[PDB]
RNA sequence: GGGCGAGGCUCCUUCUGAGUUCCCUGGAACGGGACGCCACAGAGGGUGAGAGCCCCGUAUAGUUGGAAGCCAAGCCUGUGU
RNA sequence: GAGACCGAUAGCGCACAAGUAGAGUGAUCGAAAGAUGAAAAGCACUUUGAAAAGAGGGUUAAAUAGCACGUGAAAUUGUUG
RNA sequence: GUGAGCCCGGGUCGAACGGCCUCUAGUGCAGAUCUUGGUGGUAGUAGCAAAUACUUCAAUGAGAACUUGAAGGACCGAAGUGGGGAAAGGUUCCAUGUGAACAGCGGUUGGACAUGGGUUAGUCGAUCCUAAGCCAUAGGGAAGUUCCGUUUCAAAGGGGCAC
RNA sequence: AAACUUUCAACAACGGAUCUCUUGGUUCUGGCAUCGAUGAAGAACGCAGCGAAAUGCGAUAAGUAAUGUGAAUUGCAGAAUUCCGUGAAUCAUCGAAUCUUUGAACGCACAUUGCGCCCGCCGGUAUUCCGGCGGGCAUGCCUGUUCGAGCGUCAU
């Protein structure tokens, strides 16, 4: 009865969803996420998976702020107007 | 439900007895607000809110 | 069920208004590849793993 | 136009009809080859079915 | 590129009855799964003798 | 005698870049010398005499003259190396040659 | 034969861009010649094409039609002319995509920023000449 | 109406600008409830306003800005977000002046030994 | 919603006794009577004593929490603190 | 020891040569034939089929406008506490 | 910026809303899938059917290109001889 | 042409390709219980037989055994085939409409598909308490990721009075 | 003789090989040095008149300002542009801004949209009550300020 009937049991929770890499494998018990490792300072990641690297490395999110700073190098981290510009 | 009756009280001069809300289940709050006797809630609807 | 926690109903809020066909404009457009929704959800085909 | 989306709705299913899902939600991929039904060899003692 | 057919986990399904021992895709709701892999007579494969 | 017996293809070296590190150099020299222009580009070098006993029959450059080749020259040390001479502290003059 | 190091020769990288330009662009690559008379009037050859340009096809089975530019559907590349319609099965009529480089400019939309488009061709190409000559 | 220019909105002081914020967020609350019981080209209208509300917002935070950089001109310390930005490790680096400074024993070396201009005949 | 505890509200934070008003303003005595004549912080009597302090007697002194709050603020602290 | 500094360099910007001439096939010439032209440009792409001259670009000298740095021929002055 | 490289079972797992869909409690595992036509000109109108559709009649240079769409092999199937 | 092959005719089709001499290789398939994809015979076959059971008229509809109303016959038999909850699910709930697909027969019906609507609290829960237990802090280990430690070898704070 | 089975051929099926294509990979070469408490990378939730996704963005939400170009966007709807112009655009550039809940994540917590504290401002009859808004409150360490403790060493 190992299989089939053991199977309908089911029904508890070993993981919930963890606060900052948005999976579901917050252990419910230890409080500490199997993916990114909350709550240690430090993101979890090996060099025996170089895919879960490539999975959660820079780059494959948003870039909200990163993805502004190649223009602003290029441009020598100016301040200030153009000269004659409309404004206060 | 402060915030509610306050809002309300500032945009349509509404005076209320009481509110319920309520989360739907798109995320949006719904809430019932129940005016005093002394006004008419089909008045202001017809005339403030345009719901005629 | 019944008693669930606000993240958890915001998180059914958002699956379900996810949950549409896409609009029939969408076919119309110029160059346009989208025929339907290919991540279109089931309550009994795919869970939503919460 | 209103005519000419759905059909255009309509002859998007056709692919997804001839596969017989239950919708554009039906994405299930099922095992057509089990490790437990093709992997394995049956001894004199313990037996994984009967 | 040197990684080419090799950046899947597969295993042999070992000595049997029905299929051959190339080594399969585990896991399992893909197609992917129980498919061969890192042979050069395997489609998605490594190519026999890398070229340098 | 082939020593292939560790990971040897994780360090292995091309020079594809030869030619192009070539027109890197030849590049940075030309600027080096339109930074340094009207001066030579280089600095002038002694001449030493070459150690061991295979070597011993032929000169080269050395590094620098000697304070005491310096002295003997009436070029003071601070002077010397702002008009392109190089100095060398180390080296000395064992013999009058 | 290209000589610049900044200049690429590669098909692949020249119709990504080609296909892929933004808006701004696809209004310099969409340019028409002008006729005989705004040539020699203006001292300019060619220009980007605009809405109520008066054009003259030279190129396919509308050849030799005329009529001002209605529309500079930038989208698939295209113009349509006033008049140069089809029928569709239904009897109402849509208009015919025509690239800017089968058609030749008759009558310019004039404003003050054409004016100026003319003005600083006209004097590059005659500063050009003077220099080369 | 409904469209608001920065041009008139650049000539104005905080008073009105807060007075015409106020009117454009109230025919916005208004002709969302017109969208939602009926509709026509209003759509439009509440469009510009939602970009009307947007510029007088950048307006009124540009000339607070101003007026907090010409008031923190002469000021040894400025708030955080009117300190240039440029990057942690920019603000990190040393200054010009401390990079720059020498030993008294350098400066006379250079001052009397400096790299001279030469020529060499062939 | 959430029952409140007693003593959380009304005239116990209305009102405070001087002890607590000079261990509020961290200041001796004499200056704090000083600065309360400088700046017409006058005594005040609550309806019933013990709701503010159970220890209060007839010749405990109170002052209002606010007029301790607005004393808070007076530019002479920094100046009786120099001084020092 | 200070202060000028002609001039030069780096970076974004305006602008660049010549056929849509005639005939045949074709749904459409960008194909074939004929007559020309440009070329420091016959790289590439697009345009209804293999386009130097239809369009964008391509080559070379330059030529507009702007900003910030660096190099720099020379030139003014203090003189030794 | 290039190549005596690969040309959709190849080349990166991914030329496509691909580290996506999907599986696993989880660590992780992980696809398939490009091409109408130059231009939708994507079939008006009639007729038969409840409809899907079919037949006339059309568009197109071509439907022997009908959003199952370039070309359309073999295994295998139907009709006819 | 001994041969591997080469060339032509006819039909289809739509944009590139070939001969000669050198150069180069990811260069020649029947097998590998080979890989991926597609397709046969078996075969209109095995089968679609647990949970007692269905029938009449009318309506709807192109079409009704498995839609509805009425009329009958039965079953669950209060440890239920009843009325409500906990976990789990997440909109499956309700109204209206519906081509195909799915409901291993059918389908006008549907937990399917499409568009909308629906969950109202001072008193019901959570929120508060502590249990088994877990984690900070002092401090001590450990190259270190961190381990122990939860009252300690801690200056770990409250109240009142004052001319 | 037919049917059936098989073979041969034409046409039609099934299926997607072949051929041609390629906004994509792969390899080489050249140039450059620029993340984050002034809150990064990553996550979640939202934002379009009509979008689920991809893309872009943050309640100023397929975006604002500024500079430049100079007449569009487009699937539909609705509006344009005084075209001789402070001006369309799903345009480019980009120096000014906005930047939700989080996250090294910082009041204490978080499987809770839970519980606080400090200081101002506003509103409702309000010295007390209620509500809203704004600015703050992590740890280690450095320099300095100020308030202290100890017969630890002294002077008096
Ligand atoms: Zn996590």
């Amino acid at each position: 009865t190992k299989g089939t009937s053991s199977f309908g049991k089911r029904h508890n929770k070993t993981h919930g969803l963890c606060r900052r890499c948005g999976r579901r494998s917050l252990h419910n018990q230890k409080k500490v996420c199997a993916s990114c490792g909350y709550p240690a300072a430090k993101t979890r990641k090996y060099n025996w998976s170089e895919k879960a690297k490539r999975r959660k490395v820079t780059g494959t999110g948003r870039m909200r702020y990163l993805s502004t700073v190649p223009r602003r190098f290029k441009n020598g981290f100016r301040t200030g107007v153009p000269k004659g510009a409309r404004g206060p | 439900k402060a915030q509610i009756k306050q809002a309300l009280k500032k945009l349509y001069d509404i005076d209320t007895v009481k509110i319920n809300t309520l989360i739907r289940p798109d995320g949006t709050k719904k809430a019932f607000a129940r005016l005093t006797p002394d006004v008419d809630a089909l008045d202001i609807a017809a005339t403030k809110l345009g719901l005629v | 069920p019944s008693h669930k926690t606000f993240r958890i109903k915001q998180k059914l809020a958002k699956a379900q208004k996810q949950n549409r066909p896409i609009p029939q404009w969408i076919r119309l457009r110029t160059g346009n590849t989208i025929r339907y929704n290919a991540k279109r959800r089931h309550w009994r085909k795919t869970r939503l793993g919460l | 136009l209103r005519s000419k989306a759905e059909r255009q709705a309509k002859l998007a299913q056709r692919k997804m009809n001839r596969m017989a899902r239950q919708g554009e939600a039906d994405r299930h991929i099922h095992a057509s080859m089990p490790k437990h039904l093709f992997s394995g060899k049956r001894t004199i003692g313990k037996t994984d079915r009967r | 590129s040197e990684k080419a057919g090799h950046q899947t986990s597969a295993e042999s399904w070992g000595t049997g009855r029905a299929v051959a021992r190339i080594p399969r895709v585990s896991g399992g709701g893909t197609h992917r799964a129980g498919q061969g892999a890192f042979g050069n007579m395997c489609r998605s494969g490594r190519m026999f003798a890398p070229t340098k | 005698n082939n020593h292939f017996r560790k990971h040897w293809q994780r360090r292995v070296r091309c020079h594809f870049d030869q030619p192009g590190k070539k027109v890197t150099r030849r590049l940075a020299r030309r600027a080096k010398a339109a930074a340094l222009a009207p001066r030579p580009v280089d600095k002038l070098r002694p001449i030493v005499r070459c150690p061991t006993v295979k070597y011993n029959r032929r000169t080269r450059l050395g590094r620098g003259f000697t304070l005491e080749e310096l002295k003997a020259a009436g070029i003071p040390r601070l002077l010397a190396p702002t008009i392109g001479i190089a100095v060398d502290h180390r080296r000395k003059n064992l013999s009058e040659e | 034969m290209k000589v610049r190091p900044t200049v690429s020769s590669s098909r692949r990288k020249a119709r990504k861009a080609h296909f892929s330009a933004p808006s701004s662009v696809r209004r310099v690559i969409m340019s028409a010649p002008l006729s005989k008379e705004l040539r020699e009037k203006y001292n300019v050859r060619s220009i980007p094409i605009r809405k109520g340009d008066e054009v003259q096809i030279v190129r396919g089975a509308h050849k030799d039609k005329e009529g001002k530019v209605t529309s500079v559907y930038r989208l698939k590349y295209v113009i349509h002319v006033e008049r140069v319609t089809r029928e569709k099965a239904t009897g109402q009529t849509v208009p015919i995509g025509i690239h800017p480089s089968n058609v030749v400019i008759t009558k310019l939309h004039l404003d003050k920023d054409r004016e100026n488009i003319l003005a600083r061709i006209k004097a590059g190409r005659e500063q050009v000449a003077k220099a080369k000559g | 109406n409904g469209k608001v220019k920065a041009g008139q909105l650049w000539s104005k002081n905080k008073e009105e600008l807060t007075k015409i914020l106020g009117e454009l967020k109230t025919e916005l609350s208004q002709l969302r409830i017109q969208k939602i019981s009926s509709s026509g080209a209003k759509l439009n209208k509440i469009h510009d306003l939602r970009k009307s509300i947007a510029r007088v917002l950048t307006v009124i935070n540009a000339k607070q800005r101003a007026q907090l950089r010409l008031f923190y001109k002469n000021k040894k310390y400025l708030p955080l977000d009117l300190r240039p930005k440029l990057t942690r490790a920019l603000r990190r680096r040393l200054s010009k002046e401390d990079a720059s400074r020498v030993l008294e024993k350098t400066k006379k070396r250079l001052t009397h030994f400096p790299q001279r201009k030469y020529a060499v005949k062939a | 919603g959430k029952a409140k505890k007693k003593g959380k509200s009304g005239a116990a934070r209305n009102y405070m006794t001087r002890t607590q008003a000079v261990k509020k303003l961290q200041l001796s005595l004499p200056d704090f009577r000083k600065l309360c004549i400088w700046k017409g912080i006058y005594p005040r009597e609550p309806r019933d004593r013990r709701k503010v302090n159970k220890s209060a007697t007839a010749s405990t002194t109170f002052y209002y929490t606010k007029d301790i709050q607005y004393l808070l603020h007076e530019p002479l602290l920094q100046k009786f603190r120099e001084q020092k």
